[PDB]
């Protein structure tokens, strides 16, 4: 036919948070008192409407004779099995959890179209026959890794990174919101993006900010989540994780610190490194599976790039490599603008002086300065923050790493 | 194996001089054509900054009042070979009252193109084109860091070397004229460079028999560009 | 010549050329030279061999490749 | 001069600064997040499907002809057979997940079709052979023996035609003209491995002649031969090399043989956990059952470490065909490939591009063509210019590859 | 690899000697060759209070070992 | 409930009872259950270091609204360092005695166990066990081990 | 990746030890310089005095002859030798040939001295980069620069030191096609360019000018304070 | 009863041993090296002893061992 199987009959479940990201006074004002009490009104009513929903349903059902007897025709402790192959004569070959394979019958009420090799079924104890097919349900390990809440603030939170923000928005948000541009020239969008650089630069921020403002299903996988010890549990989850990503949305799979799952492929004969390496190999295979990826975007992020397997880094798999350097003396002005916004800044400070004297502190360095200078005002019993608290915060926080320079040698 | 000029390969060879030929490949392109009316010559400047003064970048130097030059590769190696080649023609005039021929210039130049480990240093990183009008008419020659001296009728070196030479064999013949071969040259240049060709990207040099002066074009070059 | 019995070889074979040109070769490689000479004659579709086909087989065994090298006049 | 904070001194901080709206704004935000919770357990919508059928056709099925499948029908398992005996069965059979057993056949069969390496129906208690079954023919081979035309043109992998000419001589010439072999007195070579840099044309030169074969073609996943269960992958590679030698004029393409490879003739081979089950069985059936065959097998990998000299002993594998980089004309051909199918300008020249791509693969050449299009999307364009490609080569090659320090140049012009 | 495995066996030894728990009434007797080599975190008292050097013999102890053997 | 174990009747597989106490294998030295070993006063001569740690543990927990009113994120990580061994443990045991809070002792070398996997997954199983007793302080012994480079 | 000898070519044709010397330039102090209509000028970024030393021995701008100037980067050990050598050559030239030394002749000497010093093993190359300014060759103002490879080269405006790339991009958008006459305007160009310093403290600038007929004129930190005041005053009027 | 063949490469190691039992007919019995190497633990040593004991049951049989340096270490 033209529309064979109508593409797996499957919807997508996106996020449910970002309930109202318009709290825009950001201060002690009666608007935010008025705004949030509106939000309280709509949530109490949606509670009370569904409370009246399970209230005023007089049904008092009586089950059909066919449904009631089949529920007793099947066993009460039904067991979950796995299809392997099919013979259409109302008996096929399935597999148990331990792998014991049985020539069981399949009953003639199972809706005999969903039978595909790999689909999960329900079994009996006496004759182990296929009672009914189970819908494509997964283990609880992957369902934790599906994000429920939009975490944090939007692109206004970050302190000026716009050369690289405009990169990732072209690769992720633009093909979903507006895929007219690509068909105007017949160019496929990029597939994988690696975020790298020195730590404390904002790799995790840009992951959270994209996951804030999106309509995609955002999957959170962190590195060594994905490694287990039951000899097949490694490469099983990659197939399950990208099955979930395929059946659901045009989706975003964020795997963090893939350096813990990939480096240069040594193959010692001991059975400790193979389970790493077999999983390492199949992820790279399931990446370019090419069967039907269905717009699954993959974002990967490490600190060091040099210790990576070059089979990952090559194009065809991953198209974008993005540096996050220690920025400049200019976007520092924006980060000191942002991280000092919600505090009573006294009018004696010149925050440019701190940007002036130094060259290589990061965004996490700035946030630590802003917290420590606030703590120094509490020590000498204040609310506003003088210039001196920033002087003492700069001396206290920074001098722990700075080691090694040839002073006097140059000029 | 290589790591030093005092060492052979099992097959030949160097493996050190081969790497010196590779250092030419990242130079700027340069085309010279030998024609019976005289030898024309062309080069690409590759100017980086507008603050960068353009005439401090030399690609054509004047060896003598009837012999031009063109270089690529390392400038630091080039300024040594230009310095001797002016002296060698000058000593020859001092002891013979005549002009050294274009072929025998490069013999004196190649005699320390090959001295790099032959004492009792590294090889140079520069290829040269020598054009001139001696008593056998106009001549064009070419050398290399291996000192292999040869005569060419129309040569192009630097980067875009192979891309020029394939296109340059298409249009050359024996019965060219000088004004034909100048505009035949810069057609190849704008095909192989990356910028729009103007009066600031290139420069010319022509030597004629009766015109031993003026191995150069000075903003008559603007007239040749619109004659494309 | 024992290993070249089973194929069409041109009967213009100088084994004195084949004796001295071989150096640091075992009979495993000497069998390999004969087969590689026959495979190159299959590439051009020629029915016969030559000593140059063995010399081309010599270049194929230890993966040599020549050119003009502009040091050598 | 350090002082810490007394209990009255806490009350100075906690009081000052909007003492009218402080808790007033806060507990509204506090209990609404409590209310986000209290909706969610109140909703709890989740429901099952359990895969039933509409009762138009199964109500008569749900009669006693379910119990006739409950109590008369059985629960027999499947196994494999090691071997047999003469005049009396004494068959040796592995569950292999349970133990291996010495069993009998049941009375419902004939002892003919109980041959070795066969799926059979096994009793739960007495372990007798009830029904011989097929080896599950045929999704173990034909699901990768696709016998379907792939969408790769002969003009796609242009520029490396001599490496194609090697492969066109090795593969095509015995399969369609084993006649000049008789007219000359030769036999074709029957072993070629591929190795070299990644993204060079390995799968392309495979799939291009898989398009130009009009015949059986098999692509083999490297991790497919790696299995979870011990003694399962060897059983698969049995079934692949048996039912591929049946029909004529077929091709098998091994790919990413790093997982199944390694030198076993040399210092290592101290492995022997389900990788060597696949490996020792394939090298068993690679020779032995192949004098003068019809099905050619090609291997391809990125790592030249995993070469087996026992494979490279002749009889298994003969020729080292590797792939290389294009000189210039191969590259300029490839730029025309990846730019003819997109909205370009009719005046750009590509020989200027391949000057700027000294050591690069067609994977990178494709990446430039996509990236240059991405610069056209940045502004409002619908056709690419010359400088769109020029920024792309700078973005790809002159940024991450083996050249840096561009401003300090001033030694070469 | 595996040299930090040696180094962490030190750290587990240092923890279960002077951690929080202060396992009372257990006694530790150690004996080495040349002990200038080893870790100063061992040699701090509270952990390895007693430092006892054995000389070879000297005179008047050669007499005593001569007596006890003969 | 998340990670909810249930009592299952072993014959017919019926839910006998909701089991409490979600899975906590090998949490023995965690939540020490006996604090008194050394007091707050018997240290001496380290008063500035005592004041800073109380400002980062007791001050954010006893009065969180001070940092909320000031508008900075509260800190959570403290690295103690001293070369010879000078009071590194007493000051931890004093806080262990004087916090009135859930206190976790992890001498970190006990997360290596033997297996691929298992040595990592309990770290995830550690912080959820600290999230259950939600005011919490977790202590590391001797990060010259795991955490090197 | 052999980077441990100076007479070896890379297989793509490089001399990395020459290339590593120019990285040592980038840890040096910045210095800029333009040529004007008649008065040339150059400025440096002077580092902070450490409160307990004399500052007449931290000299970064020197004169070779009575009409040619010098500004460098890199490391002061190798800089002192090249200065002391070039003072001899511009003096010995005057003895052998009775002219004053042109600004083009002395840069060829410094470059050729750095040239022949590169080629032999056991001679670690000079990790400095010089700026040579002089309106000496018959009323014609010129400025050149050098390079640790030994390539003298002529610009019209220049920047070296740490983050010179910001300054060189700054000058191309700032050095007008209007040749800045009224030479305090030309000094106001450099002081504004060095006002885009790595730190721009305002009190950390030393500018040196030459009106093509006088000697070297080191400015004073009251006259230089006057020019910094009018730059901020004229910039406030632009709003 | 133990005579060892060795040289730079083969074609002369196998080839001379191929020449040995070609004209000596006393129940030749070849055996290769990594054919002993199995995933089966000990069936290297089982196959070593059982083939030797089988060759002991034959009266004139000599034993060949091919690439013993694969375990000769
Ligand atoms: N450019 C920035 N603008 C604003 N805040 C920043 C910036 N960079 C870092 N921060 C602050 O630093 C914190 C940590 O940043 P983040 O962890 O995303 O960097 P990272 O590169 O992911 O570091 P790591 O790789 O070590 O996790 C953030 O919470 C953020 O508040
Ligand atoms: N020589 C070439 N000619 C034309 N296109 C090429 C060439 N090399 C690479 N390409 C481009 O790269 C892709 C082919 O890469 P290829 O399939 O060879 O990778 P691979 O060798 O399978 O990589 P790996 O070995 O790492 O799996 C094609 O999409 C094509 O666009
Ligand atoms: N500043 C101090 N005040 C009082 N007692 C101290 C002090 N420093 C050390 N001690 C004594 O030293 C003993 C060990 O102290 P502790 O366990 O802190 O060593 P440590 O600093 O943990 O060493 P390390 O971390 O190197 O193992 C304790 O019994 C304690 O009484
Ligand atoms: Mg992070
Ligand atoms: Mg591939
Ligand atoms: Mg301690």
């Amino acid at each position: 036919p033209t529309r064979v199987g109508k593409k797996k009959k499957k919807t997508k479940g996106p996020d449910a948070a970002s309930k109202l990201p318009l709290v825009t006074p950001h201060t002690q004002c009666r608007l935010k008192l008025l705004k949030l009490e509106r939000i309280k009104d709509y949530l109490l009513m949606e509670e009370e409407f569904i409370r009246n929903q399970e209230q005023m349903k007089p049904l008092e059902e009586k089950q059909e004779e066919e449904r009631s007897k089949v529920d007793d025709l099947r066993g009460t402790p039904m067991s979950v099995g796995t299809l392997e192959e099919i013979i259409d004569d109302n008996h096929a070959i399935v597999s148990t959890s331990v792998g014991s394979e049985h020539y069981v019958s399949i009953l003639s009420f199972v809706d005999k179209d969903l039978l595909e090799p790999g689909c999960s079924v329900l079994l009996n104890h006496k004759v182990h026959a296929v009672i009914g097919v189970l819908m494509d349900d997964t283990d609880p390990l992957v369902t934790v890794m599906k994000v429920e809440k939009a975490p944090q603030e939007t692109y206004a939170d970050i302190g000026g990174l716009d050369n690289q923000i405009q990169e990732i928005k072209e690769s992720v948000e633009l093909p979903l919101t507006h895929p007219e541009y690509y068909e105007e020239m017949g160019i496929k969008p990029p597939k994988g993006v690696i975020l790298y650089g020195p730590p404390g630069t904002g790799k995790t921020l840009l992951a959270k900010a994209v996951a804030n403002q999106t309509s995609a299903t955002f999957l959170r996988v962190v590195g060594s989540e994905l490694i287990q010890k039951y000899l097949g549990d490694g490469p099983k989850l990659v197939r399950e994780l990208f099955r979930v990503a395929e059946e659901h949305a045009p989706s975003i799979v964020f795997i963090d610190e893939i350096d813990a799952i990939g480096t240069k492929r040594y193959d010692s004969n001991s059975g400790g490194e193979r389970e790493i390496q077999r999983t390492m190999l199949e992820l790279l295979n399931q990446l370019d599976g090419f069967d039907s990826r269905g717009d699954v975007k993959v974002i990967m992020a490490t600190n060091r790039i040099e210790t990576l397997d070059p089979a990952l880094i090559r194009p065809g798999r991953i198209d974008r490599k993005i540096e996050f350097p220690l920025p400049d003396e200019k976007t520092k002005k924006r980060i000191f603008q942002i991280h000092t916004s919600r505090m009573t800044l006294a009018d004696d400070v010149t925050l440019d002086d701190l940007i002036m004297a130094k060259d290589d502190l990061s965004g996490a360095d700035i946030k630590a300065i802003c917290t420590e200078a606030g703590l120094m005002a509490l020590r000498e019993r204040r609310m506003k923050v003088t210039n001196e608290d920033f002087k003492k915060s700069k001396e206290n926080v920074l001098y722990k790493k700075q080691e090694g320079t040839p002073e006097g040698l140059y000029l | 194996y290589d790591r030093g000029v005092n060492t052979f390969s099992p097959e030949g060879r160097l493996f050190q001089v081969e790497y010196a030929i590779e250092a030419i490949k990242l130079g700027s392109t340069a085309i010279g054509i030998q024609t019976s009316e005289g030898v024309c010559l062309a080069v690409e400047k590759r100017i980086t900054s507008p603050l960068m003064e353009p005439s401090s970048i030399e690609k054509i130097v004047e060896i003598d009042a009837h012999i031009g030059c063109a270089m690529s590769g390392l400038i630091a190696d080039a300024k040594t070979l230009i310095d001797k080649a002016r002296v060698e023609t000058q000593n020859h005039w001092f002891t013979y009252n005549e002009t050294m021929t274009v072929e025998s210039v490069t013999q004196a130049v190649s005699n320390l193109a090959l001295q790099f480990g032959e004492e009792d240093s590294r090889p140079f990183g520069v290829a040269l084109l020598f054009g001139g009008v001696d008593e056998k008419g106009p001549q064009l020659f070419h050398m290399d860091p291996s000192g292999t001296f040869v005569q060419c009728d129309a040569r192009a070196i630097g980067s875009a070397s192979e891309g020029a030479q394939s296109s340059l064999q298409e249009v050359y013949h024996k019965s060219m004229t000088l004004k034909e071969a100048i505009k035949s040259s810069l057609i190849i240049l704008k095909q192989v460079m990356e910028e729009k060709l103007n009066a600031t990207n290139i420069e010319l040099a022509t030597v004629q028999p009766g015109q031993n002066f003026h191995m150069f074009t000075k903003e008559e070059l603007e007239e040749v560009i619109k004659d494309i | 010549q024992i290993h070249s019995r089973k194929m069409n070889v041109s009967p213009d074979v100088n084994y004195e050329e084949l004796a001295r040109c071989t150096d640091d070769f075992n009979g495993a490689q000497c069998k390999a030279v004969c087969v590689e000479a026959g495979m190159i004659a299959l590439r051009r579709g020629a029915t016969e061999l030559t000593h140059e086909d063995y010399m081309e087989g010599i270049l194929e065994v230890q993966a040599k490749k020549k050119a003009n090298l502009q040091y050598y006049a | 001069p350090i002082r810490a904070l007394d209990e009255g001194d806490i009350a100075l901080l906690k009081t000052y600064g909007q003492s009218t709206y402080s808790r007033q704004i806060k507990q509204v935000e506090d209990d609404i997040q409590q209310l986000l919770k209290k909706i969610n357990e109140l909703t709890g919508i989740k429901e099952s499907d359990t895969g039933l059928a509409p009762p138009a056709l199964w109500d008569l099925a749900a009669d006693k002809q379910t119990l006739q499948s409950e109590q008369p029908l059985q629960v027999a398992r499947c196994t494999k057979i090691i071997n047999a005996d003469s005049e009396d069965p004494k068959y040796i059979i592995n569950v292999k997940q349970f133990a291996k057993f010495v069993v009998d056949l049941s009375d419902q069969v004939a002892p003919t079709d109980i041959e070795e390496g066969m799926r059979v129906g096994v009793d739960r208690n007495k372990y007798q052979i009830h029904i011989p079954l097929p080896p599950k023919i045929d999704p173990t081979v034909t699901m990768m023996q696709v016998e379907e035309k792939p969408d790769v043109t002969y003009s796609d992998v242009g520029g490396c035609k001599e490496q194609i000419e090697k492969l066109r001589e090795v593969v095509e010439t015995p399969l369609l003209h084993p006649e000049r072999f008789v007219n000359l007195g030769i036999e074709p070579p029957k072993g070629v491995l591929l190795f070299g840099p990644p993204g060079t044309g390995k799968t392309l030169c495979a799939r291009a002649v898989a398009n130009r074969t009009d015949a059986c073609f098999i692509r083999v996943i490297g991790s497919e031969l790696v299995q979870k269960y011990v003694g399962e992958g060897a059983r698969m590679v049995r079934e692949l090399f048996e039912m591929a030698r049946t029909k004529k004029a077929c091709l098998i393409f091994f790919d990413e043989i790093d997982a199944i490879g390694g030198a076993r003739f040399d210092d290592g081979a101290g492995g022997d956990n389900e990788v060597q089950r696949t490996m020792l069985e394939l090298i068993n059936q690679l020779d032995g059952f192949d004098p003068r065959g019809n099905i050619k097998v090609l291997m391809a990998t990125n790592r030249p470490d995993t070469l087996d000299p026992a494979l490279m002993r002749p009889g298994r594998l003969d020729r080292k065909i590797e792939f290389s980089l294009p000189d210039l004309e191969g590259r300029t051909h490839i730029f025309k490939i990846h730019a003819r199918s997109m909205s370009v300008e009719r005046d750009i020249r590509f020989e200027l591009l391949a000057r700027l791509c000294p050591n690069s693969t067609g994977a990178e050449i494709r990446s430039v063509c996509t990236e240059a299009g991405m610069f056209a999307i940045r502004a409002r364009r619908k056709i690419a210019t010359e400088k769109d490609f020029l920024e792309a080569v700078n973005k790809v090659i002159k940024s991450y590859a083996k050249f840096s320090a561009t401003p300090r140049y001033m030694t070469y012009n | 690899g595996a040299d930090r495995e040696v180094q962490r066996i030190l750290l587990e030894l240092l923890n279960q000697m002077d951690g929080f728990d202060q396992n009372v009434n257990v006694k530790v007797i150690m004996a080495t060759n040349r002990a200038d080599t080893l870790d100063p975190a061992l040699l701090r008292p509270g952990r390895l209070d007693r430092k006892i050097e054995f000389p070879l013999p000297d005179r008047r102890q050669k007499r005593l070992i001569f007596s006890t053997i003969t | 409930t998340p990670n909810c174990r249930v009592a299952l009747r072993n014959d017919s597989y019926t839910l006998h009872k909701i089991l409490p106490n979600k899975v906590d294998p090998l949490v023995s030295l965690m939540m020490v259950e006996k604090v008194p070993d050394s007091t707050y006063e018997m240290i001496g001569g380290l008063d500035k270091q005592i004041k800073e740690i109380k400002e980062v543990i007791e001050l954010p927990v006893k009065h969180p609204e001070l940092f909320e009113a000031l508008g900075i994120a509260q800190p959570k990580g403290v690295l103690l360092y001293g070369p010879p061994g000078t009071g590194k443990t007493l000051l931890a045991r004093a806080v262990a005695h004087h916090t009135d809070c859930t206190f976790i002792r992890v001498s970190g070398s006990e997360l290596v166990q033997k297996f691929i996997g298992e040595g990592a997954r309990m770290v995830r199983e550690l912080f959820v066990m600290a999230r259950e007793h939600a005011p919490s302080i977790i202590f590391m012994d001797e990060i010259d081990s795991i955490g090197s480079s | 990746s052999y980077d441990r000898a100076i007479t070896v070519f890379s297989p793509d044709g490089h001399l990395f030890q020459v290339e590593y010397a120019q990285e040592a330039v980038k840890k040096g102090s910045t210095a800029v310089g333009v040529r004007g209509r008649d008065i040339v000028v150059l400025g440096v970024e002077k580092k902070s005095v450490a409160k307990l030393q004399d500052e007449r021995t931290v000299r970064k701008i020197c004169a070779l002859d009575d009409n040619v100037c010098m500004a460098f980067a890199g490391l002061t050990a190798d800089a002192r030798i090249v200065i002391n050598r070039a003072r001899v050559e511009c003096q010995s030239h005057r003895l052998t040939v009775e002219d004053p030394v042109t600004v083009e002749y002395i840069t060829r000497y410094i470059a050729s001295l750095k040239q022949r010093y590169t080629q032999s093993n056991g001679r670690r190359p000079f990790g400095i980069s010089a700026l040579i300014v002089g309106f000496d060759f018959d009323g014609t103002p010129r400025l050149y620069q050098t390079d640790p490879s030994g390539t003298y080269h002529a610009w019209k405006a220049n920047a070296i030191g740490r983050g010179a790339k910001s300054v060189r991009e700054f000058l191309e958008k700032n050095y007008t096609d209007e040749a800045i006459e009224t030479d305090d305007l030309t000094i106001k160009l450099v002081i504004k360019a060095l006002l885009e310093v790595v730190q721009s403290g305002g009190k950390n600038i030393e500018l040196a000018v030459m009106r093509r007929d006088q000697s070297l004129k080191i400015l004073n930190p009251e006259e230089i304070e006057k020019y910094v005041a009018e730059i901020e005053k004229e910039k406030e009027e632009n709003e | 009863k133990g005579v060892l063949m060795y040289g730079p490469p083969g074609t002369g190691k196998t080839l001379l041993a191929r020449a040995c039992a070609a004209q000596t007919k006393a129940t030749f019995l070849k055996l290769a090296g990594p054919q002993l190497v199995q995933m089966f633990i000990g069936d290297g040593a089982k196959l070593v002893r059982d083939a030797f004991a089988l060759a002991k049951e034959k009266a004139p049989s000599i034993i060949f061992i091919d690439e013993l340096d694969a375990i000769g270490t």
